């Protein structure tokens, strides 16, 4: 087996906690049991993880959950992706002493974040600059996939559009979010990776915990009083793509890139840090 | 008759296209837009004044919004900006009651105001119980649960039910209303508070009859249609039935405990 490890970020009540049960199929989110559910926001950001292990026929994924209660939740939000980088560097900080490895492990016990997803409301306009300030701070130490939270929420034109303002901004803002292009290996990398930074991301995304039978067959999706719309249905939302994308094809290609080039950064900054080198 | 109404709440919850849904209108345009596309570096009151004909009766409406509210990473004093707005318009009035030659009554005080909250499916946000904690003395805040198409008929349940727990624990005091016949609004609509409203100016076909609503690839969110969304009960309370009732609360209440405590020192 292998260990892996996502976080998610956003504002509180963007259904980060149903899309992760719905990524993974289980109840791995934080919150799982009545009123537990129903949790206070912290009065500053708090970093929670939970682990689970998932099995799929010999493939004993350790899972790691990290969530972020209490960002972009108060009245002033200021500087509050930085216990957030905070958290991510102290990970790099211990595999940076585990990976000696004197306990002699066939593999090391990994912490750091593989992945984090960040959940943009729809609000049909612009960014804002929370979104603005997360991303480009955080996308030079960590992969982010921007997700559209909620995009059940909008109709086939706003999605389009909404889509393409976020795509625009991103790419104007210089923020280098997974997967970037500079890591792609060959063309056959830099063709399928193009179709989803250019077209297929910013993912948007429905969670749903509950099942219903629309015309004979059982689904996942969210049921109104106008109708059921269903979440592994690519004409409604875009949650299959998250999924295909995150767990069935670049679940390794993103521990890499943050083994190779977030983590292997850090270190060598570390080394040059408190005097820089021992002598040997 | 004249009436000024005022939106507050983030970009991005509806309010431009609800404002333009209650009243049949384009008020705003491209040529005056919405307040998420007036933005500017600090937090600004604006106000647009408009003619409508209300069913073949005029009403000269007033919509004060506040582009910029709740946008920023910090929130700090943000509501400030909305109070100076209001009891300016108190002492506008108190200075007009002073005058000796007090003829005609300039009276621009807000009458009402429409705070939209974020469809969490949670519950209030510190912003939310922040505002409504420091203008419910000064205005008649009627709080709107914004795109209530967001959540499902359980999800808005008990959102509002936990919204109205958060109201009565901070001692909020919301706008109440006061015929039998009147009495028989009342009671419908102390049971669905807060209102959760669905805004759209686009109109569709639905098994014939067409319906202003938002049309979904699984489904059409209708406006006008009572087991949607709470879209009705607000038109009929605002314009039609209590709009004299609110203007009356503004001048009895706030706007005299403006004076005595202004005229106190
Ligand atoms: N409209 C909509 N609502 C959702 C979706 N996913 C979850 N919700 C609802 O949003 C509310 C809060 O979501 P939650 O899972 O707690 O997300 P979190 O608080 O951000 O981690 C819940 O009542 C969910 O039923 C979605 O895809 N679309
Ligand atoms: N789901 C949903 N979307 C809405 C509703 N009202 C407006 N929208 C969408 O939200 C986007 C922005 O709405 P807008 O009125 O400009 O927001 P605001 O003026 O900043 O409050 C538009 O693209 C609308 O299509 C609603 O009631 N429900």
């Amino acid at each position: 087996g292998f260990d892996f490890n996502i976080m998610v970020v956003g504002q509180s009540g963007l259904g980060k906690s149903t899309l992760v049960n719905t990524l993974f199929k289980s109840q791995v989110s934080r919150k799982a049991s009545s009123w537990n559910r129903e949790e206070k926001i912290p009065k500053t950001v708090e970093i929670k993880a939970i682990g689970h292990v998932i099995e799929e026929g010999g493939v004993k994924m350790k899972l790691t959950v990290i969530d972020t209660p209490g960002f972009g939740d108060q009245i002033n939000n200021e500087n509050c992706w930085e216990p957030i980088e905070k958290y991510i560097n102290e990970q790099y900080e211990k595999f940076l002493k585990e990976e000696v490895n004197i306990a002699r492990k066939k593999r090391i016990p990994d912490t750091r974040v593989h992945c984090c997803l960040y959940f943009i409301s729809p609000t049909g306009h612009s960014l804002r600059p929370l979104d603005l300030e997360f991303m480009k701070h955080l996308s030079k130490v960590v992969n982010i996939i921007p997700v559209i939270a909620k995009a059940d929420t909008m109709t086939l034109e706003e999605k389009s559009e909404f889509k393409q303002r976020v795509r625009k901004e991103l790419e104007v803002n210089g923020i280098e979010f997974y997967p970037q292009k500079e890591f792609d290996e060959d063309l056959e990398d830099k063709t399928e990776n193009d179709k989803i930074r250019q077209e297929s991301m910013p993912f948007a995304v429905v969670g749903s915990d509950k099942e219903y039978q629309v015309n004979g067959k059982r689904v996942l999706g969210r049921k109104y009083p106008w109708g059921i719309i269903e979440v592994e249905n690519l004409n409604h939302c875009e949650f299959a793509l998250l999924r295909d994308f995150v767990i069935r094809t670049h679940l390794q290609d993103l521990k890499e890139v943050t083994h190779n080039i977030h983590y292997e950064t850090y270190r060598a900054k570390r080394l040059n840090d408190n005097g820089g080198l021992p002598p040997v | 008759f004249e009436f000024t109404l005022m939106v507050v709440g983030e970009s991005g919850l509806g309010k431009s296209t609800l404002i333009n849904s209650l009243f049949l209108t384009d008020l705003y345009s491209p040529e005056y837009p919405g307040p998420s596309h007036r933005i500017k570096k600090t937090v600004q009151v604006e106000q647009s004044k408009v003619l409508i004909k209300e069913g073949g009766v005029q009403l000269l409406l007033t919509i004060v919004d506040t582009p910029g509210f709740g946008d920023a990473v910090d929130n700090s004093n943000c509501w400030q900006p909305v109070i100076d707005y209001i009891d300016s318009k108190f002492e506008d009035y108190l200075n007009a009651e002073s005058r000796v030659n007090r003829r005609q009554m300039p009276d621009n005080r807000v009458q009402c105001c429409l705070y939209f909250i974020a469809p969490s499916g949670h519950g209030l946000k510190p912003l939310d119980i922040e505002f409504m904690k420091r203008l419910h003395e000064k205005v008649n805040i009627i709080p709107l649960i914004a795109k209530a198409d967001t959540l499902t008929p359980e999800e808005c349940q008990q959102f509002k039910k936990q919204i109205m727990k958060e109201i009565q624990e901070h001692k909020i005091k919301i706008y109440e209303f006061p015929d039998e016949e009147e009495n028989k609004l009342v009671k419908k609509i102390k049971d669905r508070l807060p209102l959760a409203v669905v805004g759209s100016n686009t109109i569709i076909e639905v098994n014939g009859k067409r319906v202003r609503g938002r049309q979904y690839p699984w489904g059409v969110a209708e406006v006008e249609n009572g087991e949607h969304c709470d879209f009705t009960i607000l038109r009929n309370m605002l314009i039609r039935t209590h709009m004299q009732d609110l203007k009356d609360v503004t001048n009895n209440v706030h706007y005299e405990n403006y004076r005595s405590r202004k005229l106190a020192a």
